[PDB]
RNA sequence: AUUCCGGUUGAUCCUGCCGGAGGCCACUGCUAUGGGGGUCCGACUAAGCCAUGCGAGUCAUGGGGCGCGCGCGCGCACCGGCGGACGGCUCAGUAACACGUCGGUAACCUACCCUCGGGAGGGGGAUAACCCCGGGAAACUGGGGCUAAUCCCCCAUAGGCCUGAGGUACUGGAAGGUCCUCAGGCCGAAAGGGGCAUGCCCGCCCGAGGAUGGGCCGGCGGCCGAUUAGGUAGUUGGUGGGGUAACGGCCCACCAAGCCGAAGAUCGGUACGGGCCAUGAGAGUGGGAGCCCGGAGAUGGACACUGAGACACGGGUCCAGGCCCUACGGGGCGCAGCAGGCGCGAAACCUCCGCAAUGCGGGCAACCGCGACGGGGGGACCCCCAGUGCCGUGGCAGCCACGGCUUUUCCGGAGUGUAAAAAGCUCCGGGAAUAAGGGCUGGGCAAGGCCGGUGGCAGCCGCCGCGGUAAUACCGGCGGCCCGAGUGGUGGCCGCUAUUAUUGGGCCUAAAGCGUCCGUAGCCGGGCCCGUAAGUCCCUGGCGAAAUCCCACGGCUCAACCGUGGGGCUUGCUGG
RNA sequence: AGUGGCGAAGGCGCCCGGCUGGAACGGGUCCGACGGUGAGGGACGAAGGCCAGGGGAGCGAACCGGAUUAGAUACCCGGGUAG
RNA sequence: GAGCCUGGGCUCCGUGAGGGGGGAGAAGUCGUAACAAGGUAGCCGUAGGGGAACCUACGGCUCGAUC
RNA sequence: AGCCGAGGGAACUCGGCAAAUUGGCCCCGUAACUUCGGGAGAAGGGGUGCCUGCGGGUGUGUAACCCGCAGGUCGCAGUGAC
RNA sequence: GCCCUGCAGCAGGGGCCAAGGGUGGGGGUGUUCACCCAUUAAAGGGGAACGUGAGCUGGGUUUAGACCGUCGUGAGACAGGU
């Protein structure tokens, strides 16, 4: 026999040089300030996994089937991609932009803690951003629904003072 | 695979092309069998000499075989005395 | 090639009846031969260290064991390899703690806390019978232990009955037979840890074991084997489950 | 050495290639040809697999003859009519199933002396 | 993503093959900042050869004795006891009851362990250490004297085994079994020792059973070859015996003529078997070094001793073939153990620290030992998360000038961490500074109709095809596109391929109907009625180790990873 | 004499007589699924060729001659062996 | 029951005077057999003959043109 | 006209002339090639005495002729010479 | 045993005296000679009725038998072979 080897968590396209895919991925990379295509591809893989689980469970009879259905719906509600009164057909209308909106970089931008996505990435990586209580340095953390309101500046950080030059330059936008 | 050079030669290109392709006969060290290998690059034959050890790859072709307009040759030179031909031909390294 | 018996055991190869981490290390304590089987027992050091948490290493456990601070069936046990099994009693008199060993509906062994009164009784299942010299009857029980009885009272002991005994001194009290209204506790199989009353027995030809049907107090019926049906009471239990 | 472990041919008639050595468990021993004695009796002792004991008779003088529950210890004269090999009657070699003469009469051996150390026989009617 | 694109013609539609474009494994060129986790690293050729050091010991509470200090305490060796048959390495051989699964032993063995029931009576002996004298180059080894034991021997009693005649108490589905009585016989136990103390701890022998571990048997299941067609002669069975722990042609004596085979025997080739893995929408194709379970081997081959267990990797004997020491008389060795070396090759690491954790052996215990195990060192082994700056103003088309900010990373330090360290984590000081390349640029296929050189030479090229004086296709320069701490080259497998087609291909003309008929096995088979219930269907009991796979929750910053639980996998077997 | 007919196919044309195989039509006749295809095996199978024996008109491979041709081991002409 | 020797069977490899045909390769010699009725319509089978493509005879096919 | 000859073994000679080797019976096993009848006793190998016994075939047969096996023992040698 | 040298030594070349001793074994061929091998101090050439058949052998050659090739109408021949 042959033993186990750890496998990738992202997929690559079938052809590397198709104009439409290139254009779309270019636009997304630019507008969400990503470093590579690996990140885009692994978010897309998350989506595809959700979508395959739904396709499988749909019309499957038993008990484990309904258990897994409810598990999936609750997981999505917790991540923040679906409301509570949702159904198994609302999954197939999801897109990748939602998975892209559920990451720290984007949330830190949409919340007014940073002027740009690159600035938000720098903050996260240098350790100025806090979650409920913690310091996380991974701009692809996939923030949950109960934490989106506990995101602030860290106690030990110059930005945590209201009179910091750069924090004033940031508040000058709003 | 690895072998030792015995003879430097030139082969005719097939029709409707006109050119000489530079090659060498190589006597392998595993089994002693003699084969022929093409020297790629502009001037790669001058960075070679008899009794030099050289490493041999496949040339790249249909069914692990002859490629393009030089049939009869299945192999290709990669390294000369433990240095690479690409570097020797670009001018970045030297043959000891 | 192997020239003899085994003396080690790896953690990925340990039985499923154990609560153990299999990837943390490579080696596990191989039990020594003893009363119960390997698929039905767990050593003592795992109890002292991983279940109750009175020690973090094995030196400490050996040290408490070599001082008589732990009993099993009213007896002192100093061997960290001794196998503990079902219906057995673990007693710490320095902490006033008494536990009874039983399985789950999953098949794993646990510790059910009991009282000092019920800690002095242990049920046994008669597994076979023999006639030995002096014309005496020897009952072979389910933990591999044995009891002697006279010929005059041979018809009262059969091969599936249950016997309650004071544990250290090993004196009998309150035999319990195998009938069509007796209480039961399943010990192995798919329906392990269930409980109910007997309804029907069934026999088969040429080597295949006998089957028994049982009814739980919710009213549902289920079958299993007759050697897996431990008898613990007539209408209600005598021990705590 | 007496292997006594396995056959090197299949019933179809094909050949077999031993994939391993000859183990020690599989081995056997050479036979005791229990003879009628002249002066004494001879017994060997043998250690065995699990640390156990076997007793071999080599020479015999006395037999235990039974007639309906009553046993007598008598002597062994010429051996007669061993139905297992022609030469055994001549060599006066005793086996199970052999017919022997005693001071009383003819008797059949019901024991295995190479395994037990005694010759027990039943008298003929 | 259940996918297509280029190539036979002056142009067209087909068949059919070659190539591209995706993924995984091994070698390799250029280039390279930092962490974490993990079942990664002399497997492919040579199961080829090995210099040095380590890889298996422990008990002083079994016994006598020597030395050092105050009968006591410390230490050394000797006799004695248990262990060394596990663990660790490798894939040569093996097409086999070797492996997997279901069953069986009413045909068998088992030291360490548990329960119960019973015993420890009476005598004897030697011999190591110690002292005298030694021999031999060594390796090894002789004589004499003195002594002890949980050392050895002997009597007895228990008990063990065989047979014959009876009784029927037990188990079981079923007694060549167990129990009772009688009779005739062979073998034949034990250490009341040691310690504390004024009874407790550790122990010795017998029996009945279990557990642990093994031996043997059976049904089912899983490669290729007919340019391999007949093979077998203890071969197939029976009667009687020997031998084994035990059944058995396992072996022997005698009587017979059977056993396997076209549904492919025998022979030959390759190959450790599975859980698993890679790929694919799936059916399916291919592989089975690393972790687990099983098997086999220790330079080739054969044979034995001791022991519960071996025909014994670090114990023995011989032959063959290799090497070493020698005072030439004689002696010794085989890394497929950890490191290290030579050789072979395209192809694989430090002659490091520790028994603190997990475990094994020994020991009443305290505890000692372990290249197993754990911990670091080297390596583009696999996976996860990041970096090589950000902001604002202005000028251009991502860059530059200017003005400020931050410190992941870098430099230095204090704690914690750790067996000790290191790394990692918390804090402090300095400072944008300490850190992008590789392939491509005619079409397929994303991206230059720009400039200089070469001039059918030199060279490119998976395929089509460029190059013969204005080369978008060579070489270079400047620009541009793909991926990105990685990117390219060679070889192998799956897919592409409905080019192996059960799902799901084709045979007038492109590859392809036997020249035509009759028929054996085999496959396919008309309509109604009654029965059985073998296939098939449903419900349920007992099995198909764990890891691996899917899901949710929780613990390491999230993750990779680990844990709890719920499902599948285990291509299935079996009782109703 | 047919674009025709019989035959499993190969193949079968003067007339009369004898022996023999198979198919179609018609049929309130008989049996009662006895059937299809057929690995391996078998039977038939143009011309030419071989063996053994007979026969031998015409035609005619090989062969020999005359022409034609740059040549002509051929096409055309005259003879001829096997068949 | 090793090793040694001897004979036999199966099987793999290396080599050898001389000869045989196959496949590629700028440009050579002799002919002109196939495509048009290709200048004697072509091709299957059997046999004989010839420097070579090829030619003839017997039986067949049309994948043969003109009337 | 005959018998033996150490160590070597055709170096003798036109030439292995002359001499020597093998040799009966039972069992095992036997090639190329072939006109499928042969080759073929191919080749190559093992065994073989005396004594004490046990069995089988035909037969009425402790008349007669034949066929298999065990054990014991002696010798340099068992178709012991021919 | 000596003399000359285009004789350093080891050797070679050329010549004088000397006939006491030695000058062998094998391969193909009927051979003599000639050729070849391995050794050796070297492996000389000739005469004696081409020494030696009232000493041997008997391969070759020159009878009587037969085969092939050439020559000849033929009978037959060949200083041609077997």
């Amino acid at each position: 026999g042959d033993p186990k080897r750890q496998r990738k968590k992202y997929e690559t396209p079938s052809h590397p040089w198709i104009k439409e895919r290139l254009d779309r991925e270019r636009v997304l990379k630019r507008n969400y300030a990503l470093k590579n295509k690996k990140e885009l591809w692994r978010h897309e893989t998350q989506l595809k996994e959700f979508r395959r689980r739904a396709r499988r469970l749909l019309a499957a009879r038993g008990k484990q089937a309904e258990i897994e259905r409810q598990q999936l719906l609750q997981r999505l509600y917790r991540l923040g991609l679906l409301p509570a009164d949702a159904v198994l057909d609302d999954v197939l209308s999801l897109t990748v932009e939602d998975v892209l909106e559920r990451r720290l970089q984007t949330i830190v931008y949409r919340k007014g803690l940073a002027r740009t996505m690159k600035q938000a990435r720098q903050l996260i990586v240098h350790g100025h951003i806090e979650v409920n209580g913690q310091v996380i340095r991974s701009p692809g953390y996939l923030v949950l629904r109960e934490e989106e309101d506990t995101i602030t500046y860290a106690k030990g950080s110059p930005f945590a003072k209201e009179g910091h030059p750069e924090r004033m330059v940031i508040e000058q936008a709003k | 695979a690895r072998g030792i050079v015995l003879e430097k030669i030139a082969v005719e290109a097939k029709q409707p092309n006109s050119a000489m392709r530079k090659a060498v006969r190589v006597q392998l060290i595993k089994n002693g069998k003699v084969v022929t290998a093409f020297t790629p690059g502009d001037g790669a034959i001058n960075h070679i000499d008899e009794h030099d050890e050289v490493i041999i790859e496949g040339i790249g072709g249909p069914k692990g075989g002859s490629m393009g307009d030089i049939p009869g040759i299945r192999y290709k030179v990669v390294k000369v005395n433990r240095v690479s031909l690409k570097e020797l031909v670009k001018g970045r390294k030297e043959k000891p | 090639a192997r020239k003899g018996p085994k003396r080690h055991l790896k953690r990925l190869a340990a039985p499923t009846s154990w609560y153990i981490h299999r990837k943390a290390y490579k080696w596990a304590v191989r039990p020594s031969p003893g009363p119960h089987s390997m698929k039905t027992s767990i050593p003592l050091i795992y109890i002292v260290r991983d279940y109750l948490g009175y020690a973090k290493t094995a030196r400490e456990a050996r040290k408490i064991l070599n001082e008589g601070k732990i009993l099993v069936d009213g007896r002192v046990r100093k061997d960290y390899k001794f196998p503990v099994g079902i219906m057995d009693v673990v007693s710490i008199p320095e902490t006033g703690e008494h536990y009874r060993v039983l399985p789950n509906r999953i098949g794993k062994l646990i510790l059910h806390p009991i009282s000092e009164e019920e800690a002095k009784l242990k049920p046994f299942r008669i597994n076979n019978k023999r006639m030995v010299k002096g014309a005496k009857v020897q009952l072979n029980l389910h933990d591999g232990s044995n009891h002697l009885v006279s010929l005059a009272e041979k018809d009262a002991y059969k091969t599936s009955y249950t016997v309650i005994m004071q544990v250290p001194e090993r004196q009998i009290v309150k035999v319990l037979p195998f009938e069509v209204g007796a209480y039961v506790f399943v010990t192995q199989g798919k329906n392990v840890a269930r409980k109910g009353k007997i309804v029907e027995v069934r026999q088969f030809p040429m080597g295949w074991p006998d089957v028994v049907t049982i009814e739980d107090e919710n009213g549902e019926l289920f079958d299993t084997l007759k050697e897996y049906a431990f008898v613990i009471g007539k209408d209600k239990p005598e021990i705590s489950l | 050495a007496i292997w006594q472990g396995r056959s090197l041919k299949k019933p179809s008639g094909g050949r077999i290639i031993l994939a391993r050595k000859k183990r020690k468990r599989e081995l056997g021993r050479e036979p005791a040809n229990t003879k009628v004695g002249e002066d004494r009796e001879k017994r060997k002792i043998i250690r065995t697999y699990g640390g156990n004991r076997k007793v071999r008779l080599v020479e015999a003088l006395y037999a235990n003859v039974f007639e309906g529950g009553k046993g007598k210890k008598v002597k062994i004269l010429n051996v007669v009519e061993n139905p297992a090999n022609r030469q055994y009657a001549r060599r006066n070699i005793i086996t199970k199933g052999a017919i022997i003469e005693t001071e009383i009469g003819k008797a059949i051996v019901t024991s295995r002396p190479g395994q037990d150390g005694v010759v027990n026989a039943v008298l003929i009617k």
